[PDB]
């Protein structure tokens, strides 16, 4: 019963590794990147040039 | 004559002067606008994530 029982336990430990341990390799993504605000700053042009 | 002329060219100047800073507020009151408009899609892009 315990070496039924071991091999199911060893043969999931691999499975959970692979699974978890590698989510380590990666996990800033999540982080957004700058977005920034302009507070009425970026006002500094007319209507002279506008196709470039 | 000459006084006509003094207040042809004062009202000329004076006209001149009001045009320039009433289409120089035109612009500042357009870029006003945008800013609030683009602050209010960011107010719904902001609530659509936080609900």
């Amino acid at each position: 019963l315990g070496t039924r029982a071991k091999e199911s336990l060893d043969l999931r430990a691999h499975l959970k590794q692979v699974k978890k341990e590698d989510i380590e390799k990666e996990n800033r993504e999540v982080g957004d990147w700058r977005k920034n605000i302009d507070a009425l700053s970026g006002m500094e042009g007319r209507k002279k040039k506008f196709e470039g | 004559l000459k006084d006509a002329q003094e207040k042809l060219e004062l009202a000329e100047k004076k006209a001149t002067d009001a045009e320039a800073d009433v289409a120089s507020l035109n612009r500042r009151i357009q870029l006003v606008e945008e800013e609030l408009d683009r602050a209010q899609e960011r107010l719904a892009t902001a609530l659509q994530k936080l609900e």
